[PDB]
RNA sequence: AUCUAUAAUAGCUUUCUC
RNA sequence: GAGAAAGCUAUU
RNA sequence: AGUAGUAACAAG
């Protein structure tokens, strides 16, 4: 019998022009399960091992075990080294700065200039932030928040300036003070017959010391990364409070800076721009070749990018490259990498121990994580934690002063790897390299005679990147004549090819509602048609399978059709009902009408002049009640009713928050008051240090005193106002 | 409702919590509490809509009357939660009570949705009144380009865009009157006086009209038509292998027809002047040559401007030549004077030095910009005079930079102090003239106190000018204040009744550009004025096509064979300085493989369209030696002679060759007996395999080497990476 | 200082380059022709080459699909009236018994006049979904004085061989059937001529796909997990039975009802996102398990009747299994249709290239061929130990099929292997163009392709036909040193 | 010649330990 | 329990 | 049991 071969496809077809048959991403994403507190105490073994021929002393700030792994001993075998030289560092950052003449001081000079502009709410712009008033996780502009309340508690009133500049330097100030009062959350527990256990919060009022606030404030919380693609083995990541994420933003401005001025670096361009600059670099490379010699590209990723990046080399780079700075300027730009030089892990939710005969179950936090004789866990996590042992905490954190935690430097990492990048020689040896670099991912280009002369080249390079910290991977690294190589996923085989499979995941509904996901589908089917080689046939089938994907998520399959559902009786009914069936929408049960052409017009658009008057009516109602209308007087919503919102009520199971709620819904109150007298606090941030009662007091006064000078309120009425103002 | 706000305030300051968050909160901090929310948003949001939509009510219906009007049950179907929940939890409803809204639902009036999303009906005009021509398949060499994504009716930078959207929506919570933004005043006025009674939520119009004046820039990749009328439809346009002819609806700006008119006149140029009776050829494409939808000689009469090109088009087609040049805001027309462009390094006043073109010679522009009238004369890195008419104040001062910085002196070089760069992010060239101009828009005091001044001439209806922007006794040097047929030969050089040459073919710009219009040349000969990657691989697909004539033509003639159509388009890509040296060496590697019966079909493909133009030898007649043969544009057109290329790749394994990214299979047409051919036969000129690799001899020979090697002199040649050749001539 | 620093740093660190040759290629994952350990087994949600349909003409109404299966049993009265179980294999930590129990029960709810498909909560129905098997939770100071409450050591996926039927699955999916059970919508009118071509052109892709078993199989997935996900999420706390159905046509046009089987749901309260819900699946069959053993220790499979196709009536046998799934692998399965995409695009772009070649479409010269142009083809499999080269469409159907065999035997496995051998594809490309590629430690390579080699089917079958590629590609080498 | 400038939210992709 | 950065998209 | 795979779910 004749036996099928998928791989037989690239005999036929070269493997860059196939690689999306490579990336199985039509199949699940690998999840996680359960606690991160294994991979955590992994990361920190394998932190502290490539550092433990380095300086190991005691803070004398915190009292943890700090391991310097900075101009120690130089490596003398290939593992990962973490033995950055200082001296070395300086002098790839002096020759960068000799190839690119006024660089640094640019970049200090926008960087300067931006903190100075920079506002508190800027720190609102992230994800989930470890909050250290309550040892917990919660958004970033609620974190942000509580930290402003603590400080008011504490007498530190930087934020009400509203700069960037006086909140961190209340935040360095509150690692001063000897104690901290501040807001936390106490959860009243009640035993529900049904039994279960109810879970009520409150907020009460707190105090810590010095030492353990300081501990608090340079914690990093850990959890495990889900919904990754290409690892098998699922890996912790890190977030930081907010009394770091005031610091990075600025080391991580004048590194972009740095970053955007130098030809060798991948970032921060991306998509089609990243492609061009790319491209124009591997031109100039091919065209640059020496006559009669030979080139070869590089491949490469840096392995433990991450767990060898120590920040006192940060801090050694935040120093040369703002020489020509301000004092002022210079401390604060060196308050991140010392802030990071000190951090601290938690070490997550702990593990979970149980009684297989009785079916029995429980947790064991990091605090009691040596509490229980180590006999009674697994052989991998016994010798991990006995590894552990001499950097653990007795809070249930971890002392991880060397490396970087998860990704928080990517770009004056990147500038390392470039500087790394433009030594392009050592010895005047016959050889020349250049390249590539994004975060640890890099190209090598190495021009020289003979293939034994690019060796060599690549030798040195390996071994500069040592000197620097950096160490290549020589498994997931490999090398050949130029024209052919990878980098970040993209695959350049003389240009570019298309790489289809990368973008399949985004072909879904998106499932923000019935006119969103519509215009989101037909938008992502024509920027793929555009920028990754997506056909017309392709394009229209995905266009068909985005249909019929959107008629079983929303249950709005065509009117004649006979599928039963709670939507589809009225659907049919509309049907019957409706004249011109070619203007209703998808959503409900009308025709579709995309193709290629029309793809970039919204569906109510393309359907308006086919629409009934009367189901057009229906449709754009402007009070109809699926939308929320602004009030304090309704005002129009022009989006039709399909334009409507899931109120995610998120109740987790067994916990009632009824005091969580009502401060939200006095922020709420607030607020809503706040753009009922400022409308255009909406489009434009409101700027100002006076308070918001004051700020709408007046508004409410000057609007009062006019509409009574324009005749639009009478005399009793204007009486009664400004005596209510008067008595705020 | 000022009352009632004062009432809800009232109402609210009556708790200690209110107040507390009132009184504490500043106006900068209402951006941070707005944001409070306890809860963490839910990551995946396609899994939970997926989920919810199986559920009873996931929709939140709005409290009011318009929500009292839904049935709570509608024939078995519950359509929103019952009395239970009307206050203090929230209402629900199902996705049914959306439907029965649509079929049995109020109906409204259906007007402010057509105002607000405007943009999206006029996209929806330009589509429905649009033409498809027909479609192309063939290679397409795209450019990754920033390009505006819709059409814009005035675009504006964001923040000045900002500022008259707060202008128009929120007079009173404005702020400080920025100056920019009176110049759109007129403007402002109009919307004002369209939003007088528009019920519609201020925030939606404010993003409505920022869509109608804010410009969305983004890198993708363009051929040939980057005006946002074709970005819109830039998914249709084309893709890496096809091309479909687009004409949209609507009205094109002057702008992007005079642009789209200068590239197709240097493409044609470009192609003509490779063949045999230049000018004959350029009028035969001019004819067929289609800008957007109107021919080329109905743009070039209506549209008063270009380029030299534009000009030897226009002498070509019977027109009369308009010798007036565009620096943007400065229009310039040349009176007398012959200059050439020259691309030297040239050091500016931050220290950097940045290779630029400058024009040599001394020459005379009449230059108008707005209201402002003078003339300009120039000498090559010096400024010699401008006159000026009297005009208004900043159209005086615009027009003065604007000449100062179009003269290239070395006083506007030195005079720039802060930060310029002229290339892109992406690494892309910025011309470095229109950078300066731009710069000294903004700082042109910097400019003005290094000019320096003088003291001011004492004519008799002439008065000196100062940066004051008042009469002042003191005036800066060059500025003076006064207050009042053509036939083309053959090599398309314009010629006057005398014989002095104004313009030739030379002097059209090397720049390969994209044209903002869609160019059409309506020829069966079209692919002769692509780009170099879509030539070479049209150029070689002729030569595949017609392999097996060429090659009987070849072992049976001598010289016809080197003569056709496709590699005289072919032609137009090598840089002619090596175009002579590239034939005499590809012609001698041909003949020698001839000689001696040693065949290979791939090098022969690869040299063959190379043997077109005239041979240029050597001084002893031996031809130049090459390793690599250049084309024009970007660093990776080249052809290796002995290895693969980015354009040219063969596999003899596979017998396949890879012409720029397209696999051609090679087998069949074919022995393989060439497999065990030896390559260095057809390597260089002259020279045959002797045997394998001799350590006698030693290191391998270079071509500089090489050349100077007498006959009969054995050599080393290394062909490609591990095969050592020893090699005589 | 760099000079300095690396003139005084030991030798022994370096980078060691290596010129890679066709020798230095050796077979990934040598432990998978290993016969001490067992074939891998077939794990798959549902029955796909061995699934059978029970057909049921339908009248073009989507009845329901209570409705649609108690036709579909009524049909076929003889198999529904079977109560007697004959045993053929039994899965070894399994119930016969309270499986046949619940495979009546399923039947006799189908089968009644009422409206609900939910089941009572029997000892059977509670063993097979598994009810009250969750750990009790109890503070941590008591565990803490328990001595006996220790961590637990986790289980890991033990290493397997290659198996045939993943083999002989492939071989199934890819062939042509008689039944279309693809459901694609309308699309708008064409007007512009590129949408005339694309519509051309998917005329010949779609009709190429939609005639395989591999389509089949994907509709019968998708639909089962949609219903999966609505019945999970409206039937929390309550057991209820889901046909395993399709809808398919034939090359007459007349519509057909396919039951597959049946399924039941246990309790449904997934909170999270990795919350499983057990999956009790009757499948109908043809294929004895008695054939290959090794292929189905998951499966408790009964005999339970005949069929009638032709002359020769064949046995049908019921495929019973517990089965598990969470929201993110229903929501996953429910979007399988972008297996076809995939598919066609990398095809569609091979047919694009073409036509850059010839000037106009080929899309009917590369699957039909034309008066200029032979038909497409390409080397799809072997047999006898020699290459063999199939149509356009075959191969479309082929890289269809490996689509699909990514989304069914989808994990973490897969993606590790995916990534790994990725890198040495494109090595052996690297070598394959003659690019001299050199590589610093290749038997890490070698170890970090072989570290996800352990129990996923499509894995090891993956590392065996890359095996038998990497020869083919050496035995082709083998004339590239001459020239 | 797009070079300047660019509010917030959400999604997708990529990179960031095995 | 689900981070950082970059690019892109949608929305207000 | 099973899903699954270095740790969880198999309701709280
Ligand atoms: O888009 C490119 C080009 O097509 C476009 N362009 C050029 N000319 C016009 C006209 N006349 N109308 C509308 N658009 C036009 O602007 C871009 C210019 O690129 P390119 O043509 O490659 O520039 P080139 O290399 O040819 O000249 P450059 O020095 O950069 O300046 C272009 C513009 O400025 C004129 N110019 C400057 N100087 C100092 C000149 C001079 O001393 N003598 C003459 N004859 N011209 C001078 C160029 O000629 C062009 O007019
Ligand atoms: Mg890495
Ligand atoms: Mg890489
Ligand atoms: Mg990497």
């Amino acid at each position: 019998g004749m036996n099928i071969n998928p791989y037989f496809l690239f005999i036929d077809v070269p493997i860059q022009a196939a690689i999306s048959t490579t990336f199985p991403y039509t199949g699940v994403p690998p999840y996680s399960h359960g606690t991160g507190t294994g991979y955590t105490i992994d990361t920190v073994i394998r932190t502290h091992e490539y550092s433990n021929k380095g300086k190991q002393y005691i803070s004398d700030v915190t009292g943890c075990t700090m391991v310097d792994p900075t101009n120690g001993p130089l490596p003398e075998d290939n593992e990962p080294s973490a033995y950055a030289q200082l001296d070395c560092v300086l002098e790839a950052l002096d020759r960068m700065d000799e190839e690119h003449p006024g660089l640094f001081q640019a970049a200090s000079q926008n960087a300067m200039e931006t903190l100075m502009v920079t506002t508190v709410d800027k720190l609102t712009q992230g994800r989930q932030t470890f909050d250290w008033t309550v040892c917990r996780n919660q958004p970033a502009a609620t974190a942000l928040n509580t930290t402003i309340t603590s400080f008011r508690l504490n007498d530190l009133n930087g934020a009400d300036k509203g700069g960037l500049i006086p909140f961190c330097q209340d935040i360095i100030d509150s690692l001063d003070r000897p104690e901290m009062t501040f807001f936390s959350v106490k959860n009243i527990k009640k035993k529900l017959p049904a039994f279960l256990i109810k879970r009520i919060p409150m907020k009460v009022k707190d105090k810590i010391t010095k030492v353990e606030y300081i501990k608090r404030a340079l914690s990093l919380n850990t959890m495990t990364k889900d919904a990754e693609r290409g690892k098998l083995k699922r890996r912790a990541i890190a977030t930081a409070g907010i009394q770091i994420r005031g610091f990075v933003l600025v080391v991580e401005n004048l590194a972009k800076n740095i970053c955007e001025n130098l030809e060798q670096s991948g970032l921060p361009v991306g998509g089609n721009e990243k492609k061009a600059k790319l491209s124009n670099a591997v031109a100039k490379m091919l065209s640059n070749c020496p006559p009669g010699g030979i080139s070869m590209t590089v491949t490469g990723d840096n392995t433990k990018w991450n767990e060898c990046l120590n920040p006192r080399i940060f801090l050694a780079m935040t120093e040369r490259i703002t020489r020509d700075s301000p004092i002022w300027f210079r401390d604060f730009c060196s308050i991140a990498p010392v802030l990071f030089s000190n951090k601290i892990a938690r070490l997550g939710k702990g593990f979970m121990i149980t009684s297989k005969t009785k079916r029995l179950k429980a947790q064991i936090p990091c605090p009691d994580l040596f509490s229980i004789p180590l006999e009674r866990y697994n052989e991998e996590t016994r010798a991990k934690l006995k590894k552990l042992k001499p950097f653990f905490n007795e809070e249930g954190t971890a002392s991880l002063s060397p490396g970087m935690m998860m990704g928080m430097f990517n770009m004056l990492s990147t500038v390392l790897g470039v500087a790394a990048l433009g030594i392009k020689n050592i010895g005047n040896k016959e050889y020349l390299w250049d390249g590539l670099q994004s975060s640890d991912d890099f190209a090598l280009f190495v021009n020289a005679k003979d293939e034994e002369t690019c060796m060599e080249g690549i030798n040195d390079f390996y071994r500069t990147c040592k000197l620097l910290g950096i160490n290549m991977s020589k498994k997931k690294s490999y090398c050949n004549e130029t024209g052919m190589f990878e980098f970040t996923s993209m695959f350049y085989r003389d240009g570019f090819v298309s790489n289809f499979a990368m973008e399949l995941p985004s072909f879904g509904v998106a499932g923000v509602n019935e006119s969103a996901d519509m215009a989101i589908g037909m938008t992502i089917i024509k920027n793929n048609m555009i920028n990754n080689g997506m056909g017309p046939a392709t394009a229209q089938t995905a266009i068909q399978l985005f249909i019929a994907d959107y008629r079983y998520t929303y249950k709005c399959h065509r009117g004649d059709s006979k599928v039963e559902g709670k939507r589809m009786k009225i659907i049919k009914e509309l049907w019957e009902n409706t004249k011109g069936r070619d203007g209703l929408l998808v959503a409900d049960g009308g025709p579709n009408i995309y193709n290629l052409r029309n793809l970039h017009i919204p569906e109510i658009v393309l359907k308006y002049n086919l629409m009934d008057p009367e189901y057009k009516g229906r449709l754009l109602h402007p009070q109809n009640p699926f939308v929320g209308h602004l009030s304090i007087m309704d005002y129009d919503a022009v989006s039709g009713t399909h334009s409507w919102r899931t109120k995610r009520n998120r109740s987790i199971l067994n916990t009632d928050q009824r005091n969580m709620i009502l401060e939200e819904q006095c922020y709420a109150k607030c607020c809503n008051l706040f753009e009922a007298c400022f409308n255009s606090a909406s489009y434009r941030k409101p700027v100002g240090q006076h308070s918001m009662l004051e700020a709408m007091a007046h508004r409410l006064r000057m609007d009062a005193r006019l509409d009574y000078e324009s005749g639009r309120m009478s005399k009793d009425d204007f009486e009664k106002a400004m005596a209510h103002l008067g008595e705020i | 409702m000022t009352l009632a706000k004062i009432e809800l305030l009232k109402q609210l300051l009556r708790d200690n919590e209110a107040k507390t968050v009132l009184k504490q909160t500043t106006v900068d901090q209402y951006n941070i509490i707005r944001k409070f929310n306890t809860s963490r948003i839910e990551k995946n949001p396609s899994l939970r809509m997926k989920w919810a939509m199986c559920s009873n009510f996931p929709l939140a219906l709005t409290k009011g009357d318009m929500a009292n009007r839904i049935p709570l049950e509608y024939k078995g179907i519950q359509l929103k939660t019952n009395a239970e929940d009307i206050g203090t939890k929230g209402q629900m409803c199902s996705i049914a009570a959306v439907t029965w809204w649509n079929t049995y639902g109020p109906i409204g009036d259906t007007e402010g949705f057509e105002r607000v999303y405007e943009s999206f009906f006029l996209r929806k005009m330009r589509l429905d009144n649009a033409t498809w021509g027909r479609i192309t398949f063939g290679p397409v060499e795209r450019v990754r380009k920033r390009v505006l994504l819709n059409p814009l009716t005035k675009e504006m930078p964001p923040d000045e865009a900002s500022n008259v959207i707060m202008e128009i929506l929120f007079p009173k919570e404005a702020g400080i009157p920025r100056e920019s933004t009176w110049i759109h005043r007129e403007l402002i006025k109009e919307k004002r006086e369209k939003l007088k009674g528009t019920m519609i939520t201020p925030i939606v119009l404010a993003y409505m009209l920022e869509r109608e004046l804010v410009a969305r820039r983004r890198f993708l990749p363009v051929a040939g038509a980057t005006s946002a009328e074709f970005i819109e439809m830039l998914h249709c346009l084309q893709g890496e292998n096809w091309r479909q002819i687009y004409h949209p609806g609507g009205n094109k700006l002057t702008e992007s027809r005079s642009q789209s008119m200068i590239v197709a006149c240097r493409k044609i140029i470009r192609r003509s002047i490779v063949a045999s009776n230049p000018l004959e050829l350029a009028v035969e494409i001019a004819n067929k040559t289609v800008i957007d939808t109107e021919p080329l000689k109905s743009c070039l009469a209506a549209i008063d401007g270009g380029d030299v090109a534009c000009d030897i088009i226009r002498a070509a087609l019977g027109l009369k030549i308009r010798q007036r040049q565009r620096f943007g805001r400065l229009e310039l027309k040349r009176i007398s004077g012959r200059g050439f462009k020259n691309d030297e390094e040239i050091l500016i006043g931050n220290g950097t030095i940045q290779k630029i073109g400058i024009w040599d010679g001394e020459e005379e522009f009449h230059v108008r910009c707005g209201e402002c009238r003078g003339i300009l004369k120039k000498s090559k890195m010096k400024l010699e005079k401008l006159l000026i008419n009297s005009a208004k104040k900043e159209d005086m001062r615009d027009l003065i930079i604007l000449c100062m910085v179009f003269s290239q002196d070395t006083r506007m070089f030195q005079g720039v102090r802060g930060e310029i760069n002229f290339l892109n992010r992406a690494g892309q060239l910025l011309s470095p003239m229109y950078q300066l101009q731009r710069y000294f828009l903004n700082r042109s005091n910097d400019l003005f106190d290094q000019w320096g001044y003088e003291e001011s001439p004492k004519a008799s209806e002439l008065h000196g000018i100062n940066e004051s922007m008042n009469a002042s006794d003191y005036t800066l040097k060059g500025v003076v204040v006064t207050r009042n047929k053509v036939s083309i030969t053959k090599n398309l050089s314009l010629i006057k009744r005398t014989g002095e040459v104004i313009m030739g073919a030379n002097d059209v710009s090397e720049l390969e550009s994209q044209a903002q219009l869609m160019i059409t040349y309506d020829t069966p000969k079209m692919w002769e004025m692509g780009t170099t990657k879509e030539l070479v691989q049209n150029t070689y697909q002729w030569v595949l096509k017609n392999l097996v004539t060429l090659k009987a033509q070849f072992l049976l003639g001598k010289e016809d064979m080197f003569q056709w159509d496709a590699f005289e388009a072919f032609e137009s890509i090598i840089p002619q300085k090596m175009a002579g040296q590239y034939s005499g060496f590809a012609r001698a590697v041909l003949k020698q493989m001839r000689d001696q019966e040693v065949m290979k079909t791939d090098q022969f493909i690869k040299l063959l369209p190379f043997c077109f133009s005239p041979p240029k030898l050597r001084s002893n007649g031996e031809p130049y030696q090459f390793l690599k043969l250049v084309l024009k544009g970007g660093g990776e057109n080249f052809i290796e002679v002995r290895k693969g290329s980015p354009l040219f790749s063969y596999n003899p394994q596979t017998e396949v060759l890879t012409i720029c990214g397209r696999m051609m299979s090679l087998k069949g047409k074919i022995e393989d007996e060439e497999r065990n051919r030896s390559m260095g036969n057809a390597v260089l000129a002259g020279f045959l395999v002797s045997g394998k690799y001799d350590p006698d001899l030693g290191d391998f020979k270079t071509i500089e080497e090489l050349e100077k090697l007498k006959p009969g002199e054995k050599a080393n040649i290394l062909l490609y990476q591990g095969k050592p050749v020893k090699v005589v001539k | 200082a760099i000079e300095r620093n690396l003139a005084r740093m030991s030798p022994l660190v370096s980078v060691t380059p290596k010129k890679l040759t066709w020798e230095d290629l050796r077979p990934i994952g040598p432990h998978i022709y290993n016969h001490e350990l067992p074939e891998v087994p077939y794990n798959a949600f549902l029955l796909m080459s061995d699934e059978l349909g029970l057909a049921n003409m339908t009248e073009g109404k989507s009845k329901k699909p209570k409705t649609l299966a108690k036709e579909c049993l009524e049909k076929y009265s003889t198999l529904r009236d079977q109560t007697d179980p004959i045993l053929i294999m039994k899965s070894e930590k399994a119930n016969e018994n309270f499986l046949w129990k619940l495979w009546r029960d399923c039947v006799n709810t189908i089968s009644n006049e009422e409206m609900s498909n939910e089941l009572q909560k029997t000892n059977y129905a509670k063993w097979a979904t598994g009810d009250g098997l969750t750990y009790q939770k109890i503070m941590k100071e008591v565990a803490i004085d328990d001595e006996t409450m220790c961590q637990e050591e986790p289980k890991i996926p033990n290493k397997c061989r290659v198996a045939a039927w993943v083999q002989t699955e492939m071989n199934l999916l890819s062939t042509l059937t008689s039944k279309r059970a693809l459901d694609l919508p309308e699309i708008g009118p064409d007007v512009a001529p590129v949408e005339h071509v694309g519509s051309e052109r998917r005329k010949y892709f779609v009709n190429e796909i939609n005639y395989c078993k591999a389509s089949t199989v994907m509709m019968k997935y998708v639909l089962f997990h949609t219903s999966l996900l609505n019945e999970s999420n409206a039937s929390m706390g309550k057991y209820k039975v889901i046909p395993i159905t399709n809808r398919v046509v034939n090359e007459k046009g007349e519509s057909f009802d396919m039951l597959y089987g049946l399924a039941v749901k246990g309790q449904s309260h997934l909170r999270g996102d990795t919350d499983v819900v057990t999956v009790v699946t009757f499948e109908f069959s043809s294929t004895d398990p008695r054939v290959d053993s090794g292929k189905w220790p998951k499966y408790t499979v009964f005999r339970i009747g005949s069929l009638f196709v032709s002359g020769r009536e064949k046995s049908v046998y019921l495929y019973c299994r517990v089965n598990g799934t969470n929201k993110i692998q229903m929501k996953w399965g429910m979007e399988a249709r972008r297996c076809l995409l995939q598919s066609m695009q990398q095809m569609e772009a091979i047919v694009e290239q073409e036509s850059s070649i010839q000037g106009y479409d080929m899309t009917k010269a590369c699957f039909k061929g034309d008066r200029v142009n032979s038909p497409k083809t390409f080397s799809i499999g072997t047999q006898e130990g020699k290459l063999v080269k199939g149509s356009f469409g075959k191969a479309l159907r082929v890289i269809f099929t490996k689509c699909l065999m990514h989304y069914v035997f989808g994990n973490a496995q897969l993606e590790g292997f995916s990534a790994e051998s990725r890198r040495l594809l494109l090595l052996i490309q690297a070598l394959k163009d003659r690019k001299g590629p050199w590589v610093f430690d290749l038997e890490g390579m070698y170890s970090g392709i072989e570290e996800c080699i352990s129990n996923n089917p499509w894995v090891i079958q993956s590392a065996y036909w890359f095996n038998e590629w990497l020869g083919f590609e050496k035995e082709g080498s083998k004339v590239l040193e001459s020239v």
